[PDB]
């Protein structure tokens, strides 16, 4: 009954802001590290923003540094990413994934397999 | 308006015994010279009652404070007042005692009673500011400082005062019993003179019914009402109150009990006997008399009650081959479905459910946590490799290429669909094109219908005759399963388990939790479907390997085989019996003895 | 749970459809208990008040 559900997607103006939220049902999301990923039209799924189980370690893609901020509520079992200064390059189908660290070290900079995947939401930036 | 007092400071409670009081008429029938038994809410004989001073002095300076803590109202309350100067005024009833829940207020001034039911907003320290007149002093004038506001009123009542005027040791008892049953709030009352008894006096006095209220509200906590004649603005050093609050009140709580009352010739309750107090009382109940003759009498029946339940199940590493199917290396094509059946073996669905590795669990007709609970006649496992976006198509009553052109799913499933990603096992860099899918068919398929025909479909009007060309395509196309592909195109390994629940033998069952053996204490046992109560003991008998039961000369089963490790256990019902009371004539002494027939004295 | 006979419950607490606590707030496996219906003059006999 493990479900990851994303929400908040839609159409926004370039230079505007949007906020995206993924929730976990059927399991507790605090134990898992959570990564927000996107897939652009004609591109592969790249890593956007990752946050640790406790929220003390975060990693961002260089394209979204200084624009996106990742956060988590373990009490409300929900993972948020706030988008600021969005660009047409950010239009993508956007997924939330949860997994456990596959390597030694606290940082989440590296990638691995990801246990649970949602259905994702569309983020369109066009004006 | 309300005025705030000082803190109650949480004074420790005080206890005192009650000597056979609080008996009220349970019904409205006249009966003469008859002993009658009733099961109703009563106050037990020789019970604990808590006692509060009206005015209490506990500070070293000599502070006089009103002991008015809030008290729980659990299914009837017995309120006794030892009083001489008319200081208590009424009561309040509710759950939250505020503007949030319906509340009841009863007050009594020098003239009449006021019974009111509204959404009152009470203060923490309700009281009645009372004062005497400068000339007459015959009656006391009362100012209400009980509540702040009153709203949503659904009842009003006025009648004769509940408390008689008390206007120097002529203390009196005012005894009331409040019950709240079936939306009716019943008040039974009695007034009685007394002399030189500080506590409840040894005696007996019936409680006659005073009033019934069709209030229909819900009550959990109550508080008494007290009259302040003193000046809250200017408290005196002493003697402003009443001899440091000699008048006071006792509270006791009822509970369901059975009594034996003795109606005399006039119809007045003159004596009663509590039924569960002591064995002599039980004898008087059973014999239905006020006096018991010398001898032995059988009153009750002693019986040990099991405290826990046990359920037992077998012990085999071998089980349903779920691991060999889910963790299999190779899985068949999705348009030539390999259907497997699992039978005559035990299924542990908790391994699959708790693995935390399967992406989707979707159970219809049976909850996934009760999959191990039920027994299924047969279970069909279907295990294949499907694209991620088409996993949603595997559920009852859905449409899509796989749902329609591949395998129709009926709307009345009793079964589960389980899926886990197979990116690192099914995909290859050059693309795994060994799983073929059809996108064109003549018509939608029947439920649980398998077709493997490879005939070339006719998209146009000209016949294909098994040869492609214009408007002629082979049925099966390949998928580009790659480890770099997206979520919708990555391969997900999906197994559907269909459970057959009919009036048919159950070959698939869940051992669930093999509850650890707890013996030598009579428990509720359920061995392989046999449900019973009794004590389990190691037994030296030998059952035949096929035999699961042991029978006495009668039909009662005695010995049962342990499915885990054989060592047949035997069952014995755990020491029922009967209690006899050995007593002499009650006119000699009330001391009794208890005899427990057919059992030693360890389980008693 | 099923209710006692002639028992009145007025509580408006948001029920927890899932394992996570709602704490009086809707969301994921969390809903307000009461739902309203379009009682309309054009509705079928089964759906009339
Ligand atoms: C009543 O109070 C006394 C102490 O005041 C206590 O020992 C006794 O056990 C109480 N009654 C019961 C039935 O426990
Ligand atoms: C009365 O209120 C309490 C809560 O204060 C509740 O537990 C109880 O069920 C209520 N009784 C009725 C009959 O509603
Ligand atoms: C009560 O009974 C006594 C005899 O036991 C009798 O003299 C008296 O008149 C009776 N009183 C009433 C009110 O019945
Ligand atoms: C089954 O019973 C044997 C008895 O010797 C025990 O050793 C074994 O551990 C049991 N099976 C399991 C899975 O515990
Ligand atoms: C139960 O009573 C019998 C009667 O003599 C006695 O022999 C037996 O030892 C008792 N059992 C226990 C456990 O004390």
């Amino acid at each position: 009954q493990v479900q990851l559900q994303e929400s908040g997607g839609g159409l926004v103006q370039p230079g505007g802001s949007l906020r995206l939220s993924c929730a976990a049902s059927g399991f507790t999301l605090d134990y898992y590290a959570i990564g927000w990923f996107r897939q652009a039209p004609g591109k592969e799924r790249e890593g956007v923003s990752c946050i640790s189980s406790s929220g003390g370690r975060t990693n961002y893609a260089d394209s979204v540094k200084g624009r996106f901020t990742i956060s988590r509520d373990n009490t409300k079992n929900t993972v948020y990413l706030q988008m600021n200064s969005l660009k047409p390059e950010d239009t993508a189908v956007y997924y939330c994934a949860a997994w456990e660290a596959s390597r030694w070290y606290c940082p989440l900079q590296f990638s691995a397999d990801f246990s649970s995947w949602g259905q994702g939401t569309q983020v369109t930036v066009s004006s | 308006q309300c005025v705030n007092l000082t803190t109650r400071t949480q004074l420790p409670p005080a206890y005192t015994n009650s000597f056979t009081r609080g008996v009220y008429y349970p019904d409205k029938v006249f009966r003469s010279s008859v002993l009658h038994s009733t099961q109703d809410l009563f106050l037990p004989f020789f019970s604990n009652v808590t006692w509060f001073h009206a005015i209490h002095v506990s500070g070293t300076n000599g502070t006089k404070r009103f002991d008015n803590p809030v008290l729980p109202f659990n299914d009837g309350v017995y309120f006794a007042s030892t009083e001489k100067s008319n200081i208590i005024r009424g009561w309040i009833f509710g759950t939250t005692l505020d503007s949030k829940t319906q509340s009841l207020l009863i007050v009594n001034n020098a003239t009449n009673v006021v019974i009111k039911v509204c959404e009152f907003q009470f203060c923490n320290d309700p009281f009645l500011g009372v004062y005497y007149h400068k000339n007459n002093k015959s009656w006391m004038e009362s100012e209400f400082r009980v509540y702040s506001s009153a709203n949503n009123c659904t009842f009003e009542y006025v009648s004769q005062p509940f408390l008689m005027d008390l206007e120097g040791n002529f203390k009196n008892l005012r005894e009331f019993v409040f019950k709240n049953i079936d939306g009716y709030f019943k008040i039974y009352s009695k007034h009685t003179p007394i002399n030189l008894v500080r506590d409840l006096p040894q005696g007996f006095s019936a409680l006659e019914p005073l009033v019934d209220l069709p209030i229909g509200i819900n009550i959990t906590r109550f508080q008494t009402l007290l009259a302040l004649h003193r000046s809250y603005l200017t408290p005196g050093d002493s003697s402003s109150g009443w001899t440091a609050g000699a008048a006071a009140y006792y509270v006791g709580y009822l509970q369901p009990r059975t009594f034996l009352l003795k109606y005399n010739e006039n119809g007045t309750i003159t004596d009663a006997v509590d039924c569960a107090l002591d064995p002599l009382s039980e004898t008087k109940c059973t014999l239905k008399s006020f006096t018991v003759e010398k001898g032995i009498y059988q009153t009750s029946n002693f019986r040990v009650q099991p405290t826990e339940s046990i359920v037992r199940f077998p012990n085999i590493t071998n089980l349903c081959p779920f691991g060999e199917v889910f963790n299999a290396t190779r899985f068949a094509s999705v348009y030539a479905w390999n259907r497997k059946r699992i039978s005559n073996c035990v299924a542990d669905y908790s391994v699959l459910y708790n693995s935390a590795s399967f992406s989707t669990f979707k159970c219809y007709g049976v909850s996934p946590t009760k999959l191990n609970d039920l027994c299924f006649t047969n279970v069909y496992a279907d295990s294949f490799v499907i694209r991620g976006d088409e996993v949603r198509q595997i559920a009852p009553g859905q449409t899509g290429k796989i749902a329609d052109y591949n395998y129709k799913l009926p709307d009345d499933f009793t079964g589960c669909v389980i899926a886990w990603n197979s990116n690192n096992l099914d995909s290859k860099v050059g693309g795994n094109y060994n799983y073929l899918y059809r996108l064109f068919r003549k018509s939608n398929l029947k439920p649980f219908e398998r077709d493997i025909s490879t005939e070339i479909y006719q998209a146009g009007s000209t016949p294909c005759n098994g040869v492609e060309g214009f408007n002629c395509y082979f049925p099966l196309q390949s998928y580009g399963f790659q480890p770099t592909n997206g979520v919708g195109y990555q391969p997900y390994r999906v197994v559907v388990l269909s459970f057959e629940l009919l009036h048919a033998p159950a070959t698939v069952c869940g051992p669930k939790k093999s509850t650890n053996l707890v013996k030598n204490k009579c428990v509720n046992f359920n061995f392989n479907g046999l449900t019973g109560t009794g004590v389990l003991t190691e037994s030296n008998k030998k059952f035949l390997p096929f035999q699961q039961f042991g029978r006495d000369i009668a039909d009662t089963t005695d010995a049962v085989r342990d499915p885990q490790t054989l060592e047949i256990l035997d069952i014995t019902p755990c020491s029922f019996g009967g209690v006899s009371v050995i007593t002499p004539g009650t006119n000699t002494s009330n001391q009794v003895a208890v005899l427990y027939q057919g059992v030693n004295c360890t389980e008693v």
